[PDB]
């Protein structure tokens, strides 16, 4: 017993699908971790009730397996969303994000006085899970902010 | 080779209790038996991109007393990183090819960290990280505290100045939390409170800490009353209200204080401590400043000399 | 009344049905008209099979009959391209926009010294049938700029 | 109500041959049979967000010769838009309720247009749309070209100097291009050549125009040598090379020029025309500047007067 | 007494091939059998009337590696040539009664030459004669070229920065031109071209040289790519158009080039070289800097030590 959901999707023979993505996060993930330089079939389902009965976002992608490190980097945007690896309509191994030990090269120290705001340096933050929140700490500025205040691209 | 040979000194958050105790141990020794030619053929860079008096002169006198040569600038305004608009990364890449170690102070957080990523295997001693860390200032503090108190654990330490932009309390607090049974008393304006990542560090370690709206209260049982000046230059316009010291120490204030108690202070002061406190026995900010030569003479000798100095 | 044999977007409530074409434009065409907020379905699929003449992508519009004023905000990125917005059920009520001169509140005058930069205005240009190209002219600054120079939103 | 009653005067591009002729018409007799009370109970706003001697004085003077009052500012520096950071839209929005007309010069393009979207029912005469149009100055040129040439059609008009930022040429080309059989000679540095849209408007109408790298090329066949100053204030850094006037006219340069010729130049000049040329019969830049009173007086009269002056 | 003892080092144009090789020869030895006590009782003066990071720091650093003390000033502003209006000649005439050698960088051209007319018997080392020569820099460049190329003759050198005010190329070019069969490739904007006197020299010496509008035109034949910084601070207002680096070197632009090539750059840079080049094997502009220690340490030894530092 493999594929049997009474909902419409567009399976990708040999590809990567990331489901259960919170509203306004699907677009965010395809507009952040840049999932567009791909002359390969990507299907963008936004605000769809495919997984469960809530408003989710689905990113079907052909042969673009994001390593266990590029998936963890999603745990900061859609910690619930699972990510399914599929082998020719014949699915394989599933998974669901794990808070990175760090998030280098993507975010930005919100610190106006931080040094990485003036020199050729790749941004970096040790990821720390806390109570009702995640704490990001520059390797440079050394201060620490809430993932909701750290903007990035 | 000692634990600290060739290592960089960017954050008190990156050293261990042993690393710390090793500096103090060394500092002691050199204070007793000096070694005029220890760093004889060494040439060190004193890079200050922000104002400084003690930190640079205490540091620079420390090199001469270990026979080292000094080269550098005290004002980034007459450098190519000022007139010819060039990056810091580059500035550090070239210097690192002339000197044996780089002592740098910058007005921007994480600037010393940045230099490490460019100074090829050449130690970078963070003089003062913009409002962030200040490893060398904490050593004076420890060496001084243990001097006056005789220990580093089981202390009632109170911190009074601007705790948010106070790079001196950031370090010293992480360091004292590396010793057992230390109790902190944080006094300061709500706007410039002790930064959270620090408080969170205390709870993880389960260290005791409380807040108070006045010195007078904890005055009774504090061994170290560590006051600080208001980092006016790092403040934000929306905080200029705190520009004036909101807590002032007067001789009279030390009427019901313990005897072993001392008043410390990375020193540029501005009325937080009345000049009438200098006559008092509890005064120790200036003496605390003097240990500067020791602490820093110790750090230099452990980072540039493979063997343990005697 | 569609006639399809191979992989293409589904029927919705008042479904559209024609040969759309983003040349890897689809994604930006979402972050240019804000088509990610409407928490209603999203017909998105980049990189799809073409009629053997330059690859293309499809995107109809459900629960929305895009005014015959915004639809013309498409004809400046393809003078001979496509159709959209159809009636209630699965039948066709197509349209093929031309070269509308009015472009309001969407593009910015590239003129470093065009009031439309410091004041609360609403840009507007004039589309021209220029020599081998197409140039626009700010209603305030009156300076002409090729539609290629006004790619900065 | 005449063709121009209560109308905005923002661009020569928005006026017809009839309009211009009408102004000129009016200017004719207004210069002959004055009407010192024509605009007796009107109060006009003189808003100059940019520097100016001629355009503001001839403009305001005009207003008095018609017995009208004036209120305004010659330096946006002491206005609310200036010291309290107020928007222009708001500025015009308030001012439009005090005066009967608004005469504005701004350093930015489209300023006049914008203002028309906020001054309601209030005529907005553009005195200087930063580097763009300058309607009123074009009227002086025509009233002057016609005064010295007898006609405005079938003329060899040369426009030398900065033509890219020269707002004055933008309006005069578009103007003279609304008449029959005119020929143009655009002499200027490549980096500041006559904008394309003006060249295309000329082809669209089939007007003859060529380029030249010197004056002595067209000096023998031109009727109007329209000299201009290089728009420094507006130039872009990468163009500071063209800061100095590249073309210079000397009394000697007119040795083989037509008799019916005149040398025009809105006035801020800087060595584009050596002072020795004022002594020549061809010099007409000051006498043209004087016609500003008449041309501007006429435009005023036309816009605030339903009746058609006689 | 070796060929350069107590001699002044003001202009490459004033030195002979033998002299240069002599420095390079000495530089070599000094990293084989170093002498930390060569100039033990000598005091040198570092007088920088201009900003600097490389030159001044490597220059003093070398002084210490030779056991000599240092006295000077990094900013003429706190001297009396600054606050009390004193001539540069009177400044020299006195410093020359204090130190054993004068090292000066000066904003104006010929200030070094001038100071030799006053510092009786005290060697004047020109550390930066306002946009004219920069002798010491060259010595690195040669020592660097010959380190990576193996030879100083028969080479395809290309100099790409502002060559008009590039005091660094004035010297390297006149220098290399003392060696046999060197080919030059001058890449730069018309306004900032290689000065005539350097071109005229090359001809009367029969040296091959050509201009080019791009780097990738000669990329495949050059052994040395000498990128240089725009001398923004020395430009004339009428050139504020060349302020931006017109030529940029990127990692991509780099590999259809010879193997033995290296990218040399006097050191301050601003986008003339993307930071992504650093990573490539051709990048050498930092190791070129460190070579500053040896070349200069060499020149100091020769001028202040009678016996050829054997
Ligand atoms: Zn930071
Ligand atoms: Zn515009």
């Amino acid at each position: 017993m493999t594929h049997d959901n009474k909902l419409q999707v567009e399976a990708i023979k040999r590809g990567t699908v990331i489901d259960h993505i919170p509203a306004q996060i699907g677009f965010k993930l395809l507009s952040l971790f840049k999932l567009t330089e791909t002359d390969q079939r990507i299907t963008i389902g936004l605000n769809l009730p495919s997984g469960e009965m809530g408003r989710k976002d689905l990113i079907k992608i052909e042969n673009t397996f994001l390593s266990e490190d590029q998936v963890d980097q999603l745990a900061l945007y859609a910690p619930q969303a699972t990510v399914n690896r599929i082998d020719n309509y014949e699915v394989v191994g599933k998974s669901r994000p794990s808070l990175p030990e760090r998030i280098d090269n993507v975010l930005v120290c919100p610190n106006s006085n931080c040094i990485s705001h003036a020199e050729p340096v790749s941004s970096s933050f040790a990821v720390r899970k806390r109570a009702n929140d995640i704490a990001l700490k520059c390797k440079y500025c050394e201060k620490e902010f809430s993932h909701n205040v750290v903007l990035a691209n | 080779a000692n634990p600290l040979y060739q290592k960089h000194i960017i954050s008190i958050n990156d050293l261990s209790r042993d690393d710390l105790n090793l500096v103090l141990a060394t500092a002691a020794k050199l204070k007793a038996n000096p070694q005029p030619e220890l760093l004889k053929h060494k040439v060190i860079a004193s890079c200050f991109f922000e104002a400084s008096t003690r930190t640079r002169l205490s540091f620079e006198t420390s090199m001469h007393r270990l026979g080292a040569s000094v080269v550098g600038f005290s004002d980034s305004a007459n450098t190519s990183l000022g007139k010819k608009g060039e990056t810091l990364a580059d500035t550090i890449s070239v210097i690192s090819t002339y000197v044996d170690a780089i002592v740098m102070r910058h007005p921007q957080e994480g600037a010393a960290r940045l230099a490490t990523e460019f100074s090829g295997n050449v130690p970078v001693l963070n003089a003062g990280d913009g409002s962030n860390q200040h490893p060398t200032q904490t050593l004076l503090d420890l060496f001084t505290i243990q001097e006056t108190q005789g220990r580093l654990d089981n202390l009632h330490v109170a911190m009074v100045g601007d705790l948010k932009y106070g790079r001196t309390v950031h370090s010293l607090t992480q360091a004292l939390a590396k010793f057992d049974g230390n109790r902190f008393y944080f006094i300061a304006p709500d706007a410039l409170a002790m930064p959270q990542y620090i408080l969170d560090m205390l709870d993880e370690k389960g260290i005791a800490w409380s807040l108070h709206s006045s010195i007078e209260e904890v005055m009774a049982e504090v061994d170290i009353l560590y006051m600080t000046r208001v980092q006016k230059e790092r403040l934000d316009p929306s905080e200029y209200a705190n520009v004036k010291a909101q807590f002032v120490l007067r001789a009279s204030d030390l009427h019901n204080a313990k005897a072993n108690m001392k008043v410390l202070h990375p020193l540029p002061r501005v009325d937080e401590i009345a000049t009438d406190v200098d006559k008092t026995p509890h005064a120790w900010y200036f003496q605390q400043a003097g240990n500067g030569i020791f602490a820093r003479q110790a750090l230099l000798a452990l980072v540039l000399n493979r063997d343990l100095v005697l």
